[PDB]
RNA sequence: GCGGGGUGGAGCAGCCUGGUAGCUCGUCGGGCUCAUAACCCGAAGGUCGUCGGUUCAAAUCCGGCCCCCGCAACCA
RNA sequence: CCGAGGGUAGGGCCCGUGACUGGGGCGAAGUCGUAACAAGGUAGCUGUACCGGAAGGUGCGGCUGGAU
RNA sequence: UGGGAGAGGGUGGUGGAAUUCCCGGAGUAGCGGUGAAAUGCGCAGAUACCGGGAGGAACGCCGAUGGCGAAGGCAGCCACCUGGUCCACCCGUGACGCUGAGGCGCGAAAGCGUGGGGAGCAAACCGGAUUAGAUACCCGGGUAGUCCACGCCCUAAACG
RNA sequence: CGAUGUCGGCUCGUCGCAUCCUGGGGCUGAAGAAGGUCCCAAGGGUUGGGCUGUUCGCCCAUUAAAGCGGCACGCGAGCUG
RNA sequence: GAAUGCCGGCAUGAGUAACGAUAAAGAGGGUGAGAAUCCCUCUCGCCGUAAGCCCAAGGGUUCCUACGCAAUGGUCGUCAGCGUAGGGUUAGGCGGGACCUAAGGUGAAGCCGAAAGGCGUAGCCGAAGGGCAGCCGGUUAAUAUUCCGGCCCUUCCCGCAGGUGCGAUGGGGGGACGCUCUAGGCUAGGGGGACCGGAGCCAUGGACGAGCCCGGCCAGAAGCGCAGGGUGGGAGGUAGGCAAAUCCGCCUCCCAACAAGCUCUGCGUGGUGGGGAAGCCCGGGUGACAACCCCCCGAAGCCAGGGAGCCAAGAAAAGCCUCUAAGCACAACCUGCGGGAACCCGUACCGCAAACCGACACAGGUGGGCGGGUGCAAGAGCACUCAGGCGCGCGGGAGAACCCUCGCCAAGGAACUCUGCAAGUUGGCCCCGUAACUUCGGGAGAAGGGGUGCUCCCUGGGGUGAUGAGCCCCGGGGAGCCGCAGUGAACAGGCUCUGGCGACUGUUUACCAAAAACACAGCUCUCUGCGAACUCGUAAGAGGAGGUAUAGGGAGCGACGCUUGCCCGGUGCCGGAAGGUCAAGGGGAGGGGUGCAAGCCCCGAACCGAAGCCCCGGUGAACGGCGGCCGUAACUAUAACGGUCCUAAGGUAGCGAAAUUCCUUGUCGGGUAAGUUCCGACCUGCACGAAAAGCGUAACGACCGGAGCGCUGUCUCGGCGAGGGACCCGGUGAAAUUGAACUGGCCGUGAAGAUGCGGCCUACCCGUGGCAGGACGAAAAGACCCCGUGGAGCUUUACUGCAGCC
RNA sequence: GAGCUAGCCCUGGCCAGGGUGAAGCUGGGGUGAGACCCAGUGGAGGCCCGAACCGGUGGGGGAUGCAAACCCCUCGGAUGA
């Protein structure tokens, strides 16, 4: 439940921090961080390839465990709830009674102290995985693997959930976040509960500043600049686009499908995004 | 004001070095065209 | 300066592609109704801005004149 | 020292007036429609919301102070 | 103390009918709609029929002139939490009562904020008829909203 | 056009007279006073403000009067901008 | 002989401007051929969060000394950062290397690319980051944590003693981390002392004094003391830490927890070694057996890896500890001691500047540390001042106009002007007091006021110490004194009302624009299911992102409030398995060339045949668009009402002579004596209007308007004063410009604006200070305009390509 | 050619002094329990004033400059984008 300011400062009126009550452990732990280097939006040739980057906060990378099926059958204790920098989700400590130590991201309502546990024959718990084709039908999931043994790769950002809609052979449909319809394999894992922190939407970044501790340089529109930078560019006075609205690389904006159509995966989504 | 030369050693030998020279087509190429017209020096010279 | 326009009382067709002026409203005579409107049945009114020309023949094609909208009048 | 009061600065209440502006009341025979009284020709009234030259209309819920 | 009736309230679950959409089949020349029609939909295969799926909302019969609440109001079923109330016995306290300016709380619908949700319905809005007109009544579409959580609004033919 | 800096202001003036005032006149529908109209006359004089970049103009308060023009729409190797 | 030709030489301007911060000079004595300029002395002024001192970078002998004065030095020169010569830079402990990693670079493996080459795991390189052992003093003309003296320490080799399962590039711990606030105890640093030491001093009216002036320390191993930091002990199980593992991790059980114990740093002390002033005498000698003590203030530094809070969540690797593995346990490692060993490069000097970057001995630029005292509330602000360093490498006169910087002004007080431009006013602290409006924070330092020194007296609380004295810090009350004046000097808001634009702090056109522009949180559309979309790249590969729809891209709008209407015909985008069109390919009716012929060869219709286009739908916070004429009310006028034409649909809300209104200074009202601007209204809106957003909005603004008060040299209207120049003298000595010149006025003339032609008029020869009318004065082969089948940037439903995509 | 300039990356450093007084915490009042209110403590902020530092608002000087962008007076930011 978000946090405000009273308006002591300009800033400070609309700018809302998360509460941070779920955290328990307020410091890494240092066995399972890594440094981040920072990018600046920079590719191997220098080049900026992703504009207005560069700048934020220092950040340790703590390392995530998305394939869970690498110790099944060992339950873990839920040893705390840190905050991490590189995903909108809270995670989780794992103690394993293994002695192993994994960092997993939280779903929604996991206590510290209960045991989670990973395999075909778990529980349906919130917080334990299971190979997708083990969770009954109806069951909201996260961390959800895309093809078995790669990794969770849907379903990770704060307050997002799969809702497994029901069986077909060697597949599972799942809604994935967006409201598309798709087949996942059965034996992809996924971590039963939806992802907590939901209440990351509703906060109000307040300044400026905020967007540039964030990494997040300013962003400057087509319609300010010159003919030479942005299909926007140029005029006298203001201006309308003039033209259908565009990137700054020509395509346009407004409508225009650049999934690629012969994409093999096609035949595996069931229903495009609603909404 | 400031102007443009700000003199560094590092930086004069890492970027027109000899060695910085022949690393590279073009590099090799200037040495070459400096020994022809028979420049003294090949090279700035810089003290470190 | 360039563009379009002027036709029964009102607003519009017909001019391009020469012969024939049409649509709605209105107006007038009758019907219905106790009466009015509505509605129904009939009918009248335009020599086509004006003069000149082409022509067998001009609203129509070509000139001039009159009036009426529209666009333009930039570089110092 | 206090002191009538004079002065400088800032407030509060009241009154009169003001281009213009809002609705209101009233005034024999001007214009538009016909909302209501009969089931008034879509039963009516209603709180609210939106819309419309105007009475009003419509949605949502409510009342019978509704006919048969 | 022992008993009883109830859609009284809140929370979490969950069941079938139906409408809509979607996929599959089967199938052909219209369906829909009205006072009559038109718009609309339909050989790009609609309507009608069967199997499958997704989703929201409201709970048919029971149902009553019925029951419950202080009022607004509350109706599929289940469990939990909780309010009021009535009856028997005549056991306890011994006037401890009544009302109630202010105060505080509740308060249908529409409406507002932030999320979600969205099948049907449907202000606005578009279209079709009617009409002298028709910013209406009728028809085809259709967005807020109607639904959920939290917070507001605090109105009423909030009536016996 | 191998450059004649372009409005207005300010400063500095100087000349024309088709004279705004002051001096001298004629005619008057000149009683006086005050006007009208023309002639002669360039010696001197010809205000301070509100508005606008403004020149101009309108306005305020005066005044004997608040003249009109030329000098590269006088004057930026004098200022302003 | 001309090319604004090219190279060079020498002229002109001219003995002209200038000689580089207005911090400032004067005299005496030296030296020398020569002295404002060099040396010494005395006096004067200037810096003193530097204009002093120490590092780093860069510079590269500029350092010190001797001898020099041609040139360099903006003058001079005996001087010098100049010429010649000789000298000078000393390290196991400081810095860098023989250690470690960061971005990045490179790169066995591997990938990619016509060539060149591009990537890339490990590894390697890479520092101002991590790790690692030296402090104080003396000495030289010139080096010093480097030489010397004192007291400490590091690593390597070898040996001795004791100890131990020894052993690693492998496992593990640790190294190891942000921002703000901050406790306790210290140190740096500083103030005071009637105490200790000191050569002296008594002046000029007083003072022989508890007088003046000067100084009262630095470093130091073990031990010890104070303050901190780091740290539980044991046992059993063990499936994880890519072998092992007694370590680590996880579970369990016993005891220990603001402790203690162990360990580590800081400070104090400490054997010992140093230092030691003014004043006097010639860098030194004395002082001097110098004294070396007490109190106070006190860090931003230290203990430190301390504590608390916050969100934006805060390097790596080695050293180090520990676990074991091969091996080996005659080993090996650990500890203590001893003897030996310890290499390469830097070290001068300048270093906010005359030695670096600026062509210059250039008023500019340059990162880190120290930066003392007193007063002013504080402070690194301000004034003065210590140490220390300077007077800026032309001077002397004079006391014009004029210019710059500055001071004052009678009466008036914006009348100045595009504009209060500029300059006044205001100004610090403490106390009283403070409006509309508001998003409840604000507006606010609103506005406006009172106080402010010195002396005596009484009195309250803190810190230190001890509870007291002394010191130091906050206060309260009373009575007085002086001046024109008490933040007495210096630093230090003018205020109010009202509009426009933009929410706001930010950003921008380096060097004519700082704004209303950009950015901004926030809103919406849209794309993206992850080998994502998108971007860079031929590719490999990257970024995206070690992210996963509450995420990432693109676009518009731009806090917030209230809102954002109608049009899908045209364009775009989205949907559409039909139909139409459609290239290669399939097909081969049917022709043709040739051959004796089998055959070879060529053409070729129907029909099948993608995307795209056509076609059917949808779609506006997609590109965009949102009418005309005529009539009508019982005064007039106006038209709620009606008619008709056209459209895809005819501008809704709200705003409106506006950053938009042409006519226009619209009309009316307000403000003024007077208002083309301003504010409020009206609405025939030339030509507002709803995310190229509409209308508002508290707060904010070096934005742009309007008004008022204060106050003023802005002005009526100018005066006087100061200093720096201008002027005169000595020294040095430029510049653009220049066809040649023996270069007048008028009126004419002339290629139409004549010193140069004609006529007349005027005028002896040559300067100096001044002014700017002319030489169509200088400067720049007009930047406007035109021309050129000149060029370049941009655009598009111009043409034709190409990338990309289908 | 990024020793100027622009953005990013890695690693360090700098920001005198003064003011305002958010959340929280504590105590008290309040209630059925609350919300809440008062005080104290606390020390938040693209908060305020203002040096260093970073700027470059207005005006004046300068214009063959001290300077191919400087000087003076004034002004913006100064815990942060
Ligand atoms: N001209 C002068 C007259 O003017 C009014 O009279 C007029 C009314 O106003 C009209 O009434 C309308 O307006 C009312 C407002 O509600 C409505 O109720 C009513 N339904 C309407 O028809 C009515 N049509 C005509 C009548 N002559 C005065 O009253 C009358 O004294 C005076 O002499
Ligand atoms: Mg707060
Ligand atoms: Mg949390
Ligand atoms: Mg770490
Ligand atoms: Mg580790
Ligand atoms: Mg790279
Ligand atoms: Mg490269
Ligand atoms: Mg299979
Ligand atoms: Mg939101
Ligand atoms: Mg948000
Ligand atoms: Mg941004
Ligand atoms: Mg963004
Ligand atoms: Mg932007
Ligand atoms: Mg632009
Ligand atoms: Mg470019
Ligand atoms: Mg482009
Ligand atoms: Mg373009
Ligand atoms: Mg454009
Ligand atoms: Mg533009
Ligand atoms: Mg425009
Ligand atoms: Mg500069
Ligand atoms: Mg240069
Ligand atoms: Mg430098
Ligand atoms: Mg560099
Ligand atoms: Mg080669
Ligand atoms: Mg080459
Ligand atoms: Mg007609
Ligand atoms: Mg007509
Ligand atoms: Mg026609
Ligand atoms: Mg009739
Ligand atoms: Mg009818
Ligand atoms: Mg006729
Ligand atoms: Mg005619
Ligand atoms: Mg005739
Ligand atoms: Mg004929
Ligand atoms: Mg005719
Ligand atoms: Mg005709
Ligand atoms: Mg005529
Ligand atoms: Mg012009
Ligand atoms: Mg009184
Ligand atoms: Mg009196
Ligand atoms: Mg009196
Ligand atoms: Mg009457
Ligand atoms: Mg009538
Ligand atoms: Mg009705
Ligand atoms: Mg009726
Ligand atoms: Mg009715
Ligand atoms: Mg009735
Ligand atoms: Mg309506
Ligand atoms: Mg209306
Ligand atoms: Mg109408
Ligand atoms: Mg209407
Ligand atoms: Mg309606
Ligand atoms: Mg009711
Ligand atoms: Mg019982
Ligand atoms: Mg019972
Ligand atoms: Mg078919
Ligand atoms: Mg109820
Ligand atoms: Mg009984
Ligand atoms: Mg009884
Ligand atoms: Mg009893
Ligand atoms: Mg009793
Ligand atoms: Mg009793
Ligand atoms: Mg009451
Ligand atoms: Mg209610
Ligand atoms: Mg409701
Ligand atoms: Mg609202
Ligand atoms: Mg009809
Ligand atoms: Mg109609
Ligand atoms: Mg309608
Ligand atoms: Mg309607
Ligand atoms: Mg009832
Ligand atoms: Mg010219
Ligand atoms: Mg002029
Ligand atoms: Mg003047
Ligand atoms: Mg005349
Ligand atoms: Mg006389
Ligand atoms: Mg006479
Ligand atoms: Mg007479
Ligand atoms: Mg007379
Ligand atoms: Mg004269
Ligand atoms: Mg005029
Ligand atoms: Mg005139
Ligand atoms: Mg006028
Ligand atoms: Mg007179
Ligand atoms: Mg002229
Ligand atoms: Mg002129
Ligand atoms: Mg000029
Ligand atoms: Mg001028
Ligand atoms: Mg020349
Ligand atoms: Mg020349
Ligand atoms: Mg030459
Ligand atoms: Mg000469
Ligand atoms: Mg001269
Ligand atoms: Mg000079
Ligand atoms: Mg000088
Ligand atoms: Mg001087
Ligand atoms: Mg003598
Ligand atoms: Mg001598
Ligand atoms: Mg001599
Ligand atoms: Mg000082
Ligand atoms: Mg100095
Ligand atoms: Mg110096
Ligand atoms: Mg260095
Ligand atoms: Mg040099
Ligand atoms: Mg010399
Ligand atoms: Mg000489
Ligand atoms: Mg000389
Ligand atoms: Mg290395
Ligand atoms: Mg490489
Ligand atoms: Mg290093
Ligand atoms: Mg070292
Ligand atoms: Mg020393
Ligand atoms: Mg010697
Ligand atoms: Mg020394
Ligand atoms: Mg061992
Ligand atoms: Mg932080
Ligand atoms: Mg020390
Ligand atoms: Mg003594
Ligand atoms: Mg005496
Ligand atoms: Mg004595
Ligand atoms: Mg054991
Ligand atoms: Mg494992
Ligand atoms: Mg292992
Ligand atoms: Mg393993
Ligand atoms: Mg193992
Ligand atoms: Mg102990
Ligand atoms: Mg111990
Ligand atoms: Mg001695
Ligand atoms: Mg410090
Ligand atoms: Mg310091
Ligand atoms: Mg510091
Ligand atoms: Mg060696
Ligand atoms: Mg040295
Ligand atoms: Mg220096
Ligand atoms: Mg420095
Ligand atoms: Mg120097
Ligand atoms: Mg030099
Ligand atoms: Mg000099
Ligand atoms: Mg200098
Ligand atoms: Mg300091
Ligand atoms: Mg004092
Ligand atoms: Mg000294
Ligand atoms: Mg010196
Ligand atoms: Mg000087
Ligand atoms: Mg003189
Ligand atoms: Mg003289
Ligand atoms: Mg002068
Ligand atoms: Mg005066
Ligand atoms: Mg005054
Ligand atoms: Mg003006
Ligand atoms: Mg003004
Ligand atoms: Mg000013
Ligand atoms: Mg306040
Ligand atoms: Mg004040
Ligand atoms: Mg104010
Ligand atoms: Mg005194
Ligand atoms: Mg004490
Ligand atoms: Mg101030
Ligand atoms: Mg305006
Ligand atoms: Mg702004
Ligand atoms: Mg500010
Ligand atoms: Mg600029
Ligand atoms: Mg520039
Ligand atoms: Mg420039
Ligand atoms: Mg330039
Ligand atoms: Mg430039
Ligand atoms: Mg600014
Ligand atoms: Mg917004
Ligand atoms: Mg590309
Ligand atoms: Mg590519
Ligand atoms: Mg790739
Ligand atoms: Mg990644
Ligand atoms: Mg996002
Ligand atoms: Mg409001
Ligand atoms: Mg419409
Ligand atoms: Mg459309
Ligand atoms: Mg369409
Ligand atoms: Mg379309
Ligand atoms: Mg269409
Ligand atoms: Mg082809
Ligand atoms: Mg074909
Ligand atoms: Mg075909
Ligand atoms: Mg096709
Ligand atoms: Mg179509
Ligand atoms: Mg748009
Ligand atoms: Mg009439
Ligand atoms: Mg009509
Ligand atoms: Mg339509
Ligand atoms: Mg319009
Ligand atoms: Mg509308
Ligand atoms: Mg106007
Ligand atoms: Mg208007
Ligand atoms: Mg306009
Ligand atoms: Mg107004
Ligand atoms: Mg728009
Ligand atoms: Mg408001
Ligand atoms: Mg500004
Ligand atoms: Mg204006
Ligand atoms: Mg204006
Ligand atoms: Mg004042
Ligand atoms: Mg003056
Ligand atoms: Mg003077
Ligand atoms: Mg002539
Ligand atoms: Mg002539
Ligand atoms: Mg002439
Ligand atoms: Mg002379
Ligand atoms: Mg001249
Ligand atoms: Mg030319
Ligand atoms: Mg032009
Ligand atoms: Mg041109
Ligand atoms: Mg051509
Ligand atoms: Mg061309
Ligand atoms: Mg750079
Ligand atoms: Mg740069
Ligand atoms: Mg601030
Ligand atoms: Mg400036
Ligand atoms: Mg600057
Ligand atoms: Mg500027
Ligand atoms: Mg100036
Ligand atoms: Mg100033
Ligand atoms: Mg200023
Ligand atoms: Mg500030």
């Amino acid at each position: 439940a978000v946090k405000k300011f009273k308006p002591y400062t300009p800033s400070r009126r609309f700018m809302t921090v998360a509460d941070f009550s779920e955290i328990t452990k307020t410091e890494p732990e240092k066995s399972l961080v890594k440094p981040l280097k920072k990018t600046g939006g920079r590719n191997n040739q220098g080049r900026i390839t992703v504009r207005f980057r560069g700048g934020g906060h220092k950040r340790l990378y703590r390392i995530i465990d998305f394939k869970r099926w690498d110790k099944v059958g060992i339950p873990a204790k839920v040893a705390a709830i840190e905050y991490d920098p590189n995903r909108s989700a809270r995670i989780a400590l794992l103690h394993y009674v293994d002695g192993e130590k994994r960092y997993i991201i939280a779903p929604d309502g996991l206590q510290v102290g209960q045991q989670v546990v990973a395999g075909p024959d778990a529980p349906i718990q919130v917080g334990n995985a299971l190979p997708l084709r083990f969770i009954p039908v109806g069951t909201v999931v996260h961390a959800v693997e895309l093809e078995p043994k790669k990794g969770a790769k849907l379903a990770r950002a704060a307050g997002t959930s799969a809702q497994i809609q029901g069986r077909e052979g060697d597949y599972v449909i799942l809604r994935l976040p967006s409201g598309e319809l798709r087949k996942v394999h059965g034996e992809c894992y996924a971590t039963v509960g939806a992802v907590g922190n939901a209440d990351h939407k509703n906060i109000v970044l307040g300044k400026a500043g905020r967007s540039r501790w964030l990494g997040r340089r300013p962003h400057v529109r087509g319609a300010a600049m010159n003919p030479v930078d942005h299909p926007h560019g140029g005029g006298e006075g203001r201006a309308p686009r003039g033209r259908p609205p565009a990137s700054p690389w020509g395509w346009q904006t407004k409508g225009l499908k650049t999934r690629k159509r012969r994409k093999p995966s096609s035949r595996f989504i069931i229903a495009r995004r609603k909404k | 004001m400031k102007r443009t030369w700000q003199p560094n050693r590092r930086k004069r030998a890492k970027t027109h070095g000899f060695r910085a020279r022949m690393r590279t087509p073009g590099g090799r190429k200037v040495l070459k065209r400096r020994r022809q017209k028979g420049r003294w020096r090949l090279t700035p010279a810089v003290r470190k």
